[PDB]
């Protein structure tokens, strides 16, 4: 019990810097996120037309 | 065994790919638990529906303007003009 | 620059918020009304109504709001004071200080909206505690850390016997206490902060381990909802952060359904049985569920229920009967006759009365009384119609041994002292045992049917026969 | 005829009504300029707003004051016998529902509607809705889109249901 | 602006301190107006009879008489006290 609750904290502490990472990540004006998302819904009109 | 949280974040890495085709409503009222959604034409009755914020609905009541679905959880983070998408299928449950 | 919102509907307790902008607020969220006395006026939201607006209910009086007023919204639930610093202050629904002693220092302020435990962490026990009634430790004894139940009608002692149970069991139990009020008198409030600062519970000038929340039937039906809420939440953080046992002493747990359902005609709810609300078990299930114990400090309720005219099946009694391990009913037939209190041994039920808790020799005495109380009872129509006369050699013996232990489980407290005259006895859980075997084997069949009358154990009742008898 | 636009039933009626009278020799294009000099005069006015929407006046008394306005405004083909009908049945205090229905009988039939993101889309009026809203969606993300979301919240919602 | 003389239906009733009844019955007066009419606060119609402000929706005014039901009709002018409901003491 004692082993298991140690790698489920380790892993919810884990989680939680990897999220606040990628929060920040975004909010430095990130130009490939924006470039992406344009062509990303431009392919996926495509398919289905 | 040899660092077991790399094998959950690699196997849910790529999953949102294809969720571009509409398929919601809007929410007009809720409350109480109930939830007068105002669209989705092709939504059946007793179908699982999902809001924008997570919770779960179940539409009981359809009208002809709007339509009555009653929520699985606590209507707190549900608002006046939330999305409210359809997952196409009924009331299901898993079993085996 | 917060939500700001126009009052567009105002019906007694619900007034409707028409906010100009998008960001319209959530559910159960306190807003904030500016008016002329340096308090504002508090105001959750219940639902939406749509079209940028969304209908709030007020936690105080709405007389005199115009139609128009300005309404800004806190973005949050309506926040109390927890920790330490809410020990021995007068609180209200909102966490402001009734006591006038100044603001309550607290660290932090947790809402009073908040989810319960999950079924992970809970965590279940079967220890026993002790009160020191004779009807109450071998009849239906209450458990540690779970929720008791004390039902009765108008008169009958629903509140006598909170306050008795609070002074011999809350005074020596380590942890914090918690007297959250709702629907009480005007006057049981003020004596009760008196008698507990004389006894050594609630110290101004020292130390205090008892949480007082106001709220009153003085009040509207807006702060008598949410005065169950404020008071769980003091509780809660000092079972949970803290670590503690904590007592929660509700009185009385039935004003919470009952000023719901006043508000619910105005909100758009259809009426249920006998005008109550629809969600009477969604209500009354989401605030019991969190005052539990859990699996890092217990928590014991005792709350006590009120049956609305002398009815156990109302809506507001029976639905709270599912979600308490130990019921202490309080019949208003029994109270007539001089029994202190009424309590019912045939409608009194406890999920401890076993014999893996109590034991082989505690549970066989109260399988036995209850048993000659069950017979004699239901020949009740030959007795009185009849006579006594009228039964046999064997149904004879078990009605008088069904008078004198119904009267000797009726045990004068020691709050009751003005009110009966006598002192007050405080019966342990081994003497009450070896007193009720005794008396049914035969031991005291000659005694008299008033020297066990208001007394304590096997002892009290030898003493009271002999000065009688010379 | 009867268009198939639905409008709920029994409010949303009043303005469907009269346009089937109105779409005879071209009579649909003069109902849109006329409808909006009805609701301007009485909002942004306060002279003829506090004297018709109480319950007294008469059944003579609400005909002539919309009668002596329409004289001298923008109404003398069908737009007169619209208020007419609002004043004897007690439905004057709903004005803006009834100017509202009629502008979307208009849009529908020739002209695209719905939205898309952020703002407003186009709203084309070609022939099908898969061949205009792909040709309309590469104009307009690159032109503006100050973009002030949905896929940011999607990945972490997945990832606290897996711990 | 033209529209506002060319009506002449008397277009000065001031709605801000008083109302127009609009229906009553069953002990109630169904008023329409006073917007500036406080909750709980006492009105007055026009044969004297006076009247309390219950609940106060968007367009409407549910006054309670606290008279008979005669001394109101439809179409009278019911006027604002400005206080709450309050009587005489000392
Ligand atoms: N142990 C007791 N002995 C004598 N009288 C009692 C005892 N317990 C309660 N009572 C009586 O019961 C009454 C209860 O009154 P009250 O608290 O107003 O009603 P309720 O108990 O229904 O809330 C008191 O007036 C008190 O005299
Ligand atoms: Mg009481």
């Amino acid at each position: 019990r004692y082993e298991a609750q140690v790698r489920q904290h380790e892993q919810e502490q884990l989680a939680s810097t990897v999220i606040s990472k990628v929060q920040s990540e975004l909010q430095n004006a990130k130009f490939q996120d924006k470039v992406l998302a344009q062509a990303v819904e431009e392919v996926e009109r495509l398919f289905a037309k | 065994p040899t660092e077991v949280s790399s094998i959950l974040e690699s196997k849910i890495r790529g999953v949102s790919d294809e969720a571009n085709l509409d398929e919601t409503g809007r929410v007009l009222s809720v409350g109480d638990g109930i939830a007068r959604v105002f669209g989705l034409n092709n939504c059946q009755a007793e179908e699982l529906v999902e809001f924008a914020s997570g919770v779960k609905g179940m539409a009981l009541n359809l009208e002809p303007g709007q339509v009555g679905i009653v929520l699985f959880g606590s209507d707190r983070e549900v608002k006046e003009g939330e999305i409210v998408k359809r997952t196409g299928k009924i009331v299901d449950v898993p079993i085996g | 620059g917060p939500a700001s919102g126009k009052i567009r509907a105002v019906i007694g307790a619900v007034v409707d918020v028409q906010f100009e902008q998008g960001e319209l607020p959530a559910i159960l969220n306190a807003l904030t009304i500016d008016q002329g006395n340096n308090q504002k006026l508090v105001l959750e939201v219940a639902q939406h109504l749509g079209e940028n607006a969304v209908r709030a209910i007020a936690m105080d009086g709405t007389e005199g709001l115009v139609r128009g007023q300005t309404v800004v919204d806190t973005g949050a639930p309506i926040s109390v004071p927890v920790g330490r610093g809410t020990l021995g202050r007068i609180i209200n629904v909102v966490g402001e200080p009734i006591d006038e002693r100044g603001p309550i220092e607290c660290k932090q302020r947790n809402p009073i909206h908040a989810d319960p435990p999950s079924f992970v962490e809970q965590s279940t026990e079967a220890e026993v505690l002790e009160t020191g009634i004779k009807v109450v430790d071998l009849l239906a004894p209450y458990a540690r850390g779970g929720k008791i139940g004390l039902f009765g009608g108008a008169g009958v002692g629903k509140t006598v016997f909170i306050q008795e149970l609070i002074n011999n069991i809350a005074k020596a139990h380590g942890g914090f206490s918690v007297f959250t009020g709702v629907g009480e008198r005007t006057r049981e409030g003020n004596d009760l902060y008196r008698e507990m600062k004389e006894t050594g519970v609630i110290n101004l000038e020292g130390e205090s381990k008892v949480a007082l929340v106001f709220g009153q039937m003085n009040e509207p039906p807006g702060a008598r909802a949410r005065v169950a809420l404020t008071g769980l939440t003091i509780a809660e953080y000092f079972r949970d952060e803290e670590g503690q046992d904590v007592l929660l002493f509700v009185d009385n747990i039935f004003r919470f359904t009952q000023a719901g359902s006043e508000v619910s005609a105005l909100l758009g709810r259809i009426p249920s049985a006998v005008g109550y609300q629809p969600t009477l078990a969604t209500d009354m299930g989401l605030l019991q569920e969190r005052i539990t114990t859990t699996r890092k400090g217990s928590v014991t309720s005792v709350q006590a229920v009120y049956v609305p005219a002398d009815d156990l099946t109302d809506p507001a009694p029976a639905t709270t009967f599912a979600h308490l391990d130990a019921t202490t009913v309080l019949s208003r037939g029994i109270s007539e006759l001089g029994i202190y209190p009424a309590v019912d041994p045939l409608d009194s039920k406890s999920r401890l009365l076993d014999v893996s808790v109590v034991g082989q020799e505690h549970y066989d005495v109260a399988t036995g009384v209850q048993q000659t109380l069950q017979a004699y009872k239901s020949l009740q129509d030959i007795i009185a119609i009849l006579g006594m006369d009228e039964l046999s050699e064997q149904d004879k013996l078990t009605v008088e041994r069904a008078r004198k232990i119904q009267r000797f489980l009726s045990q004068p407290f020691a709050v009751a002292e003005v009110f009966t005259g006598i002192e007050g006895k405080l019966v342990r859980l081994k003497d009450t045992i070896a007193s009720f075997k005794a008396v049914l084997e035969g031991k005291y069949d000659h005694l008299p049917e008033n020297a066990f009358y208001m007394v304590g154990g096997i002892e009290d009742v030898v003493a009271k026969a002999e000065k009688i008898a010379a | 005829i009867k268009p198939p636009v639905q409008l709920f039933g029994l409010d949303g009626t009043y303005a469907t009504a009269l346009f089937s009278a109105s779409a005879k020799d071209s009579s649909i294009e003069k109902t849109f300029q006329s409808v909006q000099k009805l609701s301007s005069t009485i909002s942004k006015d306060a002279k003829v707003a506090q004297v018709l929407s109480n319950p007294a006046l008469s059944l003579n008394s609400r005909k002539e004051v919309v009668s002596v306005l329409s004289k001298e405004l923008k109404l003398e083909p069908v737009v007169s016998n619209l208020l007419t009908v609002l004043a004897e049945n007690n439905r004057l205090s709903l004005f803006d529902s009834i100017a509202k229905q009629f502008s979307v009988l208009n849009d529908a039939y020739n002209g695209v509607v719905e939205a898309t993101v952020v703002s407003a889309k186009p709203l084309d009026s070609k022939i099908l809705n898969r061949l205009t809203k792909s040709i309309t969606n590469s104009k307009y993300v690159g032109p503006g889109k100050t973009l002030k979301a949905s896929k940011v919240n999607k990945l972490n919602k997945v990832l606290s249901e897996t711990i």
